[PDB]
């Protein structure tokens, strides 16, 4: 209804909604989740065709 | 007799036997005014009762069947624009609301006649031609084929070698052109366009 | 959309039919209206609604006349009364359900839900049948008019054949219903009674005699099962009857007095 | 009336959020861990040219098998070419032109595309007559639709404008769930791996990520100062990079419930409009309205590189599910693979 | 006894006798829990003791006769539409599939008035293009041809010197709209597309 600004009263409440579920979320170290991500990368660096060279008969672009 | 449950009706010199709730299923009709029993409206026959009315029989079928089930259907022979009036007599908004989008729809598949055909410029190899040409999608039609001469692979085996332009039918006059403001659409058309 | 005041117009009467039907007055309404007043209302996409008020309007006749007679009637014939009172039930919905067909046809398969016959036998099977005070007071007469005859008395066969017949059609995923209010305790009760009765016959007379009333108990105990019981309970309990008596006991049966196996 | 009252418990709850991410406000291991040889020098070399496009190409994505990729142009047509020989394996004309968005089903059956039209076609690729046909359309989306990604082959969410990124089931063609967080109109979007949590970017510069079993949104981030263009999540489903107009692109993480690491430069001012990961995430590749795209290092923001090409801007990026390869959905016509 | 082997029904006013087997001819119909004597069953025009539905007798004619031969019959006027409705009405869930299988047949072909058209590429030498041009299948529309510079055997008399295109139209659904893959018709197709 216009009386409660269109009732626009509800989008305050799903805002706080989000922020109180923003709060309950924990919030990992920001330096572990960077070690975590490097720990990943590196489990990974190893393989990804972009980083390590691919052989020049092996990418399906040359053969 | 002391209730009138099941009325007996006279439209146009027909029978038609129906519920008072059919006919009380919404609150503008004439004949809800017909099914409230008051001195006002007393015009019946003196055989069975059955009220006169000087309308079509044929026209308020559909409007009968409407009131039963809130949707109108009319024959494929009588004329949409007869019940339109004859609904208009009875005065019903939502379904005038309905029968004027089906008039509306009948106009425009009328006009039609300038049908707006979508038309685009696909592009393929020589050799994927034949593909492209049997594997072209359902619903467009095929409209030219242009060789050019290209530049690359001498005037042949080029991926612009062949433009086939093809198009679509498209029934814009009932659908209509779905034409509205989006702020970031327009930002995204003008970024584009130039 | 904006067709509440009808809606409710329809409902009101709609419900009120509902409850003359289940009050058992079909003398002042028509099938047909109500089967299209029931449609219609399908017909503005209010399906659900419709669905979840038959839900609580049987839901309230179960619990506020039937529940309540069966409870006021524990101490006379109250195996009848409940028989009765679910015999009423089952055609009262059964003309229910014919009054909404439509939403039994096009809304229970919309929605994947189970149908309007299936909400009113799980309506009785919990709100009176699984209801606690009713739920054990039949399990604990019927083990009772079983054991009974079990003990050499005539009891009512057909009352007892009604129970399980409750309890099998009620039951909605299966014998699952039937299985856990009357057929494991009545499994229970017929493995313990073969248990005692195996014991003191063993105890008591020759193996001969012993095979003999082992068998007779056997043949008795068919004739518990089709003038008493379900069908499928034949396997189950005559498989008691072997292990118990039998099985349990198979060595043992080779000597006793003058008349065992050696003998 | 009370709304003062729910404006100040959002701002205290939001106070307290930027007090927590300030608790969680660490010393970025990531360029403390600059020690870390980075990628040096990419060498990085274009080998297709899918220049079988004629009009400017905005959505560009591969399919899961790493070698069907499908890009759609401004003109109206969508092309699934084989990357590995240069074909058009398909060529779609679209019933509106303006095409912002082309999503390929997982199993590659399905493609997905959604414009000015406001409405996500979604097109049967494998019939028994061999034609495309069209499946489902899925309309109600009234904001023109941005990027759209694919949760099956009957569940699929279109990132539209109206502020919306209704998830739908593609075989009823209704939006079984509504996604409201954003102010501004969502204009990317980007599904985890874990394929439970999307990550959706409007105009409001609101990174929203949203749980899709039932519709909320999971977190909210920014530090973009300006509309969200593009999110590639991170191959975790735990991280996920942005660009934007502005030229400086920020990753973020679920758990950390802020931004991770920036990636801008001083000479880049133009818009960034495409973001994508390496096959282990540690290059992160940047599509400018600028000419020609670049290649950050993610844990190191640092110039990786650039994908020198094109002579137009480039439109819209993806590397192949595998990571073998990227293509660059440009405005130029062509598609650039490079490896 | 109260049984009649006749039963005679009021449909909209209209009397409709038939025997009760045809009506008891499924045990779904509305009109089969009609058959029954119930307590359910209450009203009935005394007039004649038929049992008064507010229902189209129009849309009873199609209704009664599938139910008395188990074929529906659609007359070129009536709706097929409203037939639909009553028979949803009447809840008898056999018939529905062939009455939505009319609907969507004939309002595809209405709406597919350009119906889905086969289109193929032929090739072929000048030599032979007269001759598969005058030869062309039965049925099959010329649409478009083009000439291609022949990479062998000069430019000319080689069967890339011409390409013919050619069409057909089908009918959507009146030979079906279905696809009905196989998971080794799924393999052939992946085998086929690469």
């Amino acid at each position: 209804m216009a009386s409660n600004n269109t009732a626009s009263i509800a989008q305050a409440r799903k805002l706080v909604e989000q922020l109180k579920m923003e709060a309950n979320i924990d919030r990992i170290k920001v330096s572990k989740a960077a070690a975590d991500l490097m720990a990943y990368c590196e489990a990974h660096a190893k393989e990804d065709p972009l980083l390590t060279p691919v052989p020049a008969s092996e990418n399906p672009f040359r053969e | 007799g002391s209730v009138s449950k099941w009325v007996r009706l006279n439209v146009g010199g027909t029978y038609f036997l129906t519920t008072r709730q059919t006919l009380c299923r919404d609150p503008k009709s004439f004949l809800y005014r017909l099914c409230q029993a008051d001195p006002d409206l007393d015009s019946d026959k003196d055989e069975t009762g059955a009220y006169l009315i000087d309308r079509d029989p044929t026209y308020f079928g559909p409007v009968l069947n409407y009131l039963r089930h809130g949707k109108l259907v009319i024959n494929k022979d009588l004329a949409e624009e007869g019940v339109l009036e004859e609904a208009e007599f009875y005065n019903i908004t939502s379904l005038i609301k309905l029968v004027k989008d089906k008039i509306r729809e009948r106009d425009s598949k009328t006009s039609q006649v300038p049908v707006k055909h979508v038309y685009r410029v696909l592009q393929c190899q020589e050799e994927e031609l034949t593909q492209m040409v049997s594997t072209m999608s359902d619903g467009w039609k095929f409209e030219q084929l242009v060789s050019i001469g290209s530049s690359y692979n001498y005037g042949n085996e080029d991926q612009a070698e062949f433009l086939c332009v093809v198009s679509k039918e498209l029934h814009n006059t009932p659908y209509g052109t779905a034409s509205e403001p989006s702020e970031k659409a327009k930002i995204l058309q003008e970024r584009g366009s130039r | 959309t904006m067709d509440e005041k009808y809606v409710n117009s329809i409902w009101d009467l709609l419900k009120n039919a509902i409850q003359e039907i289940q009050r058992k007055n079909n003398s002042g309404l028509s099938f047909e209206e109500l089967y299209r007043n029931a449609y219609t209302m399908v017909l503005h996409k209010h399906g659900e609604k419709l669905y979840t008020g038959l839900r609580e309007v049987v839901t309230e006749h179960l619990i506020n006349k039937v529940r309540e007679d069966v409870l006021n009637s524990l101490n006379n014939n109250f195996l009848q009364t409940l028989n009765q009172a679910w015999n009423d039930h089952q055609t009262a919905m059964v003309m229910i359900r014919d009054i909404l067909m439509y939403m039994d046809r096009v809304y229970v398969q919309q929605n994947n839900v189970e149908n309007v016959y299936n909400l009113g036998l799980i309506i009785f099977r919990d709100q009176v049948v699984r209801y606690g005070c009713i739920r054990d007071h039949l399990r604990q007469t019927l083990l009772d008019m079983i054991a009974r005859e079990r003990k050499g008395e005539v009891v009512d066969r057909g009352a007892i054949r009604n129970a399980c017949q409750m309890l099998m059609i009620l039951g909605l995923e299966g014998r699952s219903v039937y299985e856990e209010d009357f057929e494991a305790p009545f499994l229970e009760m017929s493995a313990e009674f073969f248990q005692m009765e195996s014991q003191k016959f063993l105890a008591e007379n020759s193996a001969s005699v012993y095979i003999k009333k082992v068998e007779a108990r056997i043949n008795e105990e068919i004739e518990r099962v089709m003038h008493c019981l379900d069908k499928s309970t034949e396997e189950p309990i005559v498989k008691v009857v072997e292990r118990e008596l039998i099985s349990k006991h198979m060595k043992t049966i080779v000597e006793m007095e003058n008349s065992g196996l050696v003998h | 009336s009370e709304l003062d009252q729910l404006r100040q418990e959002a701002e205290q709850l939001k106070n307290q959020i930027r007090d927590a991410r300030k608790a969680c406000a660490d010393a970025t291991l990531s360029q403390i861990t600059n020690n870390i040889d980075p990628v040096g020098r990419i060498q990085m070399r274009t080998r297709r040219t899918l220049r079988g496009h004629l009009a400017k190409i905005y959505a560009m994505h591969w399919g899961t098998d790493s070698r069907l990729l499908v890009s759609a142009s401004q003109d109206g047509k969508l092309i699934i070419w084989d990357s590995y020989t240069t074909n058009k394996v398909h060529a779609i004309p679209l019933r509106s032109s303006w095409v912002m968005t082309c999503a390929y089903a997982p199993s590659g059956n399905y493609v997905a595309c959604g414009g000015l039209d406001n409405i996500c076609s979604i097109y049967n690729l494998k019939t028994r007559e061999g034609n495309v046909r069209v499946s489902r359309e899925l309309a109600g989306h009234t904001g023109y639709l941005s990027c759209c990604r694919f949760l099956d082959d009957n569940q699929i969410v279109t990132s539209s404008g109206d502020t919306t990124c209704a998830l739908w089931d593609i075989e009823t063609g209704q939006q079984t769930t509504t996604f409201t967080g954003h102010t501004g109109d969502v204009m990317s979007l980007s599904l985890a791996p874990d394929t439970r949590l999307f990550v959706s970017g409007a105009c409001d510069a609101s990174a929203k990520l949203w749980d899709v079993r039932e519709g909320m949104c999971r977190q909210t981030f920014t530090g973009h100062e300006s509309d969200i263009n593009a999110i590639c999540f991170f191959p975790n489903g735990n991280a996920f990079a942005t660009g934007s107009d502005d030229a400086t692109c920020r990753l973020f993480d679920l758990r950390a419930d802020q931004e991770l690491m920036t990636y801008s430069h001083d000479n880049i001012i133009c818009g960034i409009t495409s973001v994508s990961f390496s096959k282990s995430g540690r290059l992160l590749l940047a599509g400018y309205d600028d000419f020609n795209c670049n290649v950050w290092d993610a844990l190191k923001a640092d110039r990786a590189g650039v994908l020198a090409g094109h002579d137009n801007r480039v439109s819209c990026l993806g590397v192949t599910d595998d990571g073998m390869a990227v293509a660059t959905g440009s405005w130029d016509s062509f598609l650039k693979i490079w490896n």
